[PDB]
């Protein structure tokens, strides 16, 4: 049974992710809770372990803890019987620094299970694991320290996977961290966030099937001539794309230096387009000429929301339609009674 | 004008005399930029301030000295020091002179400035050429300068020709 279950959780922690972090947490206890610390350390050197302040085992541990390496005739008093509890007590010692210790400092069990699991996994792998678990203080407290290694490449790969996944908080901690969009985004790296299918579902693929009248393969790579025409078809009549243009088809027929001048632009487009509110709102306030897109915006979602209507579709329209481009107007309101208040 | 009036260094001349705009974090910052040599004309200097830059003068006049060091900094003295500072410069409207590298006891300085600006206090950061981040970026016109590089908070920058660093 008890071995069973051991091997069954050493088992799944090794399932790729990297690996599952797995956290031990210890109440008071016999010596057999000792004798499976022991075990579990010397099982896997990922064996975290907090103490708590039940009195018992766990009250042994953390003596052997604090004392770190009188004390010998204070813990026999405390416990034959000696020379087993020290049998065990010498391992926990020697190695109370890979177990996390706990007190009435680290009030806060969340964060202690947070930086033992931190210390545990030994920051490209930290902020990965925190960005998994969608929190941004643990990333800011213990991911962030001076003097982190940040590896040159790796932090905006991980900005791009943020940005895949609905992470709003993150990409704020990261820009407000020095990571800009000015020189990160790429022509290629647009092109695979149109295309990913992580995150929430969006409608684009059914526009762009009704755009091109055409047999299509079966999730067919989506390029930026068929968003440019996808966009024409939303926004109404005349209104040239950007994208569909003859110096851009140059340009993407070239690299297929490749950073939009205004990136916000088109990633509040994208935001839009894929039907993300929050990073939309983000993108604006961070954004240029924000009045325009935010009209361009409000006149992109209430096509969106009659094309769901007419065909199809689920009552999410109702949603959209008169709360997202609306939300969009009332902010262009705002905006523009500001403008004029000021001169 | 300031370009034949001021000579930046044995002597080069001119040189410099280019505002960057630090557009690397949530606020740009635009802020002007001089490269001058070690000796230093009074009348230039004022004029440049007052009259170039258009700056009104200051009723209060403030220096401030600190180690080049990097340290932490107490929470407690910390708070009441960044929200004193920050009072005293909206009410008297006055300059204050820093060092213009970043690194040191100016960093928190500027991040308190920072954090109490959000009365667009006009400040002047004068730290040696040599230790410009990029000194080939500056080169007058707009440059990026992406966030040792100088303190973005800082506006009205002065700097001085040591030649090597």
């Amino acid at each position: 049974e008890v071995k069973l279950r051991r091997q069954l959780e050493k088992h799944i922690s090794l399932q790729k992710i990297q690996g599952v972090p797995v956290v031990a947490l210890i109440v008071e206890g016999g010596p057999n809770v000792i004798s499976i610390v022991l075990e579990y350390l010397r099982d896997t050197p990922p064996v975290p372990v907090v103490v708590c302040d039940g009195s018992g085992r766990a009250s042994d541990i953390l003596a052997f803890g604090h004392k770190y390496s009188s004390l010998r005739d204070q813990l026999l008093v405390t416990i034959t019987q000696a020379q087993h509890l020290f049998i065990i007590l010498m391992e926990c010692m020697k190695k109370k620094e890979l177990i996390t210790v706990f007190r009435m400092g680290h009030q806060d069990i969340d964060l202690a299970i947070l930086t033992a699991l931190l210390k545990g996994a030994n920051a490209p792998d930290q902020l990965s694991l925190a960005l998994a678990w969608n929190r941004v203080d643990i990333a800011r407290s213990q991911i962030f320290i001076y003097g982190q290694q940040w590896p040159v490449g790796s932090l905006e790969q991980a900005m791009l996977d943020a940005l895949v996944l609905d992470r709003v908080d993150f990409v704020k901690l990261l820009i407000e961290n020095g990571v800009s969009m000015h020189r990160f985004l790429t022509i290629s790296r647009l092109e695979e966030l149109y295309n990913t299918r992580h995150g929430p579902s969006n409608t684009l693929y059914h526009l762009v099937r009704d755009v091109k009248k055409g047999n299509l393969p079966p999730d067919y790579r989506i390029s930026l001539i068929d968003i440019g025409l996808v966009i024409e078809y939303l926004m109404g009549g005349a209104y040239r794309c950007n994208y569909t243009r003859k110096r851009f088809r140059t340009l993407y027929h070239n690299l297929f230096i490749n950073h939009f001048p205004f990136p916000f632009h088109e990633l509040m487009v994208w935001a839009v387009l894929m039907k993300r509110q929050k990073m939309a709102l983000f993108f604006w306030q961070h954004g240029e000429e924000a009045m325009a897109k935010a009209l361009v915006a409000c006149k992109l979602c209430k096509a969106m929301a009659h094309e769901a209507s007419e065909n199809d579709m689920v009552d999410d329209i109702s949603q959209e339609l008169n709360h997202n481009s609306r939300d969009f107007g009332q902010l262009a309101v705002e905006l523009l009674d500001q403008s004029y208040k000021q001169d | 004008f300031y370009k034949r009036e001021c000579v930046h260094i044995q002597l080069s001349p001119t040189d410099a005399f280019g505002t960057i705009e630090f557009q690397g974090g949530g606020h740009s910052n635009k802020a002007m930029y001089v490269r001058v040599s070690f000796d230093t004309k009074p009348d230039l200097l004022l004029h440049l301030m007052t009259k170039e830059w258009q700056l009104e003068l200051p009723k209060l006049l403030i220096s401030v000295h600190g180690g080049l060091q990097n340290f932490e900094l107490q929470p407690k003295l910390k708070q009441v020091f960044g929200k004193g500072l920050i009072k005293a410069a909206m009410t008297t409207g006055a300059w204050i002179f820093t060092g213009g590298v970043n690194t040191g006891v100016i960093r928190h300085v500027g991040d308190a400035l920072k954090d109490h600006a959000s009365g667009k206090i006009c400040t002047i950061g004068i730290a040696p050429w040599g230790i410009v981040e990029n000194q080939e970026d500056l080169i007058d016109v707009v440059r990026p300068y992406q966030t040792t590089v100088l303190n973005s908070m800082h506006s009205h920058f002065i700097l001085a020709d040591n030649g090597t660093t």
